[PDB]
RNA sequence: CAGACCACGGGAUUGAUAGACCAGACCUGGAAGCCUAGUAAUAGGUGCAGGGAACUGGCACUAACCGGCCGAAAACUUAC
RNA sequence: GAGUGAGAAUGCAGGCAUGAGUAGCGAUUAGGCAAGUGAGAACCUUGCCCGCCGAAAGACCAAGGGUUCCUGGGCCAGGCCAGUCCGCCCAGGGUGAGUCGGGACCUAAGGCGAGGCCGACAGGCGUAGUCGAUGGACAACGGGUUGAUAUUCCCGUACC
RNA sequence: GGUGAAAAGUACCCCGGGAGGGGAGUGAAAGAGUACCUGAAACCGUGCGCUUACAAUCCGUCAGAGCCCUCGACGUGUCG
RNA sequence: AAGUGUUUAAGGGCGCAUGGUGGAUGCCUUGGCACUGGGAGCCGAUGAAGGACGUAGGAGGCUGCGAUAAGCCUCGGGG
């Protein structure tokens, strides 16, 4: 998606890519991950685009999500549950809720969820 | 003079200036509003201040038998306390002084009419 | 450079008054029957039960 | 770099260069031990 | 696309502000799988393919929230 | 009768300001999530990922340190933050050798040095000796064991 | 170096994890709480009164309106 | 219409009231200084001065003591 405007999230481009991969893995695994607000905002597009690949059943999208996620359990979870789950929802597969700040460095915290009404 | 309760958190491990930074947010406010502001204030010096104010309100309710809803932080101030002197080594073997400052936070809550 | 002179207490105080905290704006939320006050940003989290209201 | 500090410890060398037997060996060292004892030091030698 | 912060400028459900989704434009340059030619490297078809960011237009799917703090007037003299 | 009067001596000591809630928070690896503990968790525990060293940033000796090791507790001080954690603090425990490394074996350089020679004195040297390893000689290897010890303990089989 | 005459050093309440405090108690005194006789200044607050955001200030001094308190008077709120 | 006038305090100053820190002042003392008059004027291979390590029922420091280890015996004072 749209690159990071400022300095990259983890401390470098490579660490940001790895961090987005791991946050997306946890998001798809738990449905609900609490992480610093900027990380959540950076992850929303990343995760939604992986879910877009998962929404369509194709080996090509399977392989794309794999080259992003690298966690076969969660890739199956995507393409088996979260794929058909959002069969009819068209975008905005996830939600960001701002929560209290972290007591250590007062960082802004937010939970990313996957939407579950329909 | 409205009835009042005191509470002195002495030798708090917070610089008096930083305790004051959070005291100013609450001085004169109701006890309930003061506690909410201190709860949501980012400043870590807010926890000692909130505890002093809560102790003042508790003393008002128990030792003074006052209605909590009528309490407001009348006079709250943080004074300097004893300073511990530490040494921070620096370049060319020069020793600078670090000051581990403390504060005495005094709260005095008054039972004002509605 | 180093401060050439001790700053007068008036100047010290006037510049030091600028180091102050902003009071957070508190909005009412209904959690567990009783009413609590939380930042409007955390209003949704409080409604969803995501805020540890002590 | 070459950041070798001056005091490279060695207990054998310390004892043999500043120790009690060395100090007692010579007149000056015996005088040093006696002067240290008169001052009241607890550690008369290495 | 405003910016050190602050400010400035838009939007805030009576909404297209951002993201996503759908298209397009662009960049890249022919994806994966399968089939075929191959003793194989590899090549051809499927197929201006596939992957994609910032640009464009749609689309309330996600977030702009059952909110909070500020914020409005002594009169008098003279002439008309 | 004076230790008799301080505002200056880049005076001395203690306490404090100013700078300022400022610089800095110590490399060139990088953390994340979930779940626990807790009053409190970015920093502790566990799991899963990610990343870093890999002629080391791994393992073990020696020097040096000296109990820092392990167990259980503690979180006022210290840790450049906080800390429930810690090489911190408290108590208790913990180091097992005929073979390992040393001495009881040996000498090198060097030291000391009976007498001795030299020197006003103090002392300087030095023979015989005697110490002096960084060297020579010298008998043990596998596996297991504890929360902490292991070629030491234990098992098996060897060697003085 | 200095609590107090004596430890009588806060059995049992409350807020807090603790620190610390508020009660209640001992004490002649807690304006003596193992941080302790007296408790100066520097320094740091808080409250109240006046004053200041058109101003060029060795930060005073001399005149000085206004405002805020005090002592008298008369017994009008104004003069000393 | 033209003139006359408030009242702000984000902050600051000054005065006062109240505190906090700090440990000056006053008053002290367990210590030290300078002397006076006396005693002793040496201790050591019968191992000194001075120590190390131990020693109490319990962890350390000081004191005492020395594997007979805060001690053993004898003779006196004392209650």
């Amino acid at each position: 998606p749209k690159p990071t405007k400022g300095p990259r999230l983890g401390g470098s481009s490579s660490h940001q890519s790895a961090l987005l991969a791991n946050l997306a893995t946890s998001l798809f695994e738990h449905g609900r991950i609490k992480t610093t607000e900027p990380k959540a905002r950076a992850l929303r597009p990343y995760a939604e685009k992986l879910i877009t690949h998962a929404k369509k059943g194709a080996l090509h999208n399977r392989r794309e999500v794999m080259k992003k996620i690298r966690d076969k359990d969660v890739v199956h979870t995507l393409f088996a549950e979260i794929g058909p789950f959002y069969a009819d929802r068209n975008g905005g597969y996830t939600r960001i809720i701002k929560v209290e700040n972290r007591k250590g460095d007062n960082a802004p915290m937010a939970v990313i969820e996957l939407v579950r009404e329909k | 003079e409205f009835p009042s309760a005191t509470a002195k958190a002495r030798y708090v491990r917070v610089s008096a200036t930083k305790a004051r930074r959070v005291i100013d947010l609450v001085r004169g406010k109701s006890v309930e509003e003061a506690l909410d502001i201190l709860r949501w204030a980012p400043q870590a010096a807010s926890e000692p201040v909130a505890k002093v104010i809560a102790s003042a309100a508790a003393n008002a309710q128990n030792n003074e038998g006052l209605d909590p809803s009528t309490l407001v932080v009348a006079t709250v101030y943080a004074d300097e306390g004893p300073t511990a002197k530490r040494i921070r080594p620096r370049a060319q073997g020069r020793a600078f002084r670090i000051r581990k400052r403390t504060s005495h936070i005094t709260v005095i809550v008054e039972s004002r009419p509605p | 450079a180093v401060p050439k002179r001790r700053m007068s207490r008036a100047n010290t105080r006037s510049r030091r008054a600028q180091w102050k905290a902003e009071a957070p704006g508190l909005v009412t939320v209904s959690v567990a029957g009783q009413q609590r006050k939380v930042p409007r940003r955390l209003l949704k989290a409080a409604r969803l039960g995501l805020v540890d209201l002590d | 770099a070459k950041g070798k500090r001056t005091f490279q410890p060695n207990n054998r060398r310390r004892a043999r260069v500043h120790g009690f037997r060395l100090r007692m060996r010579t007149r000056a060292g015996r005088a040093i031990v006696a002067n240290r004892r008169s001052k009241g030091r607890r550690a008369l030698t290495a």
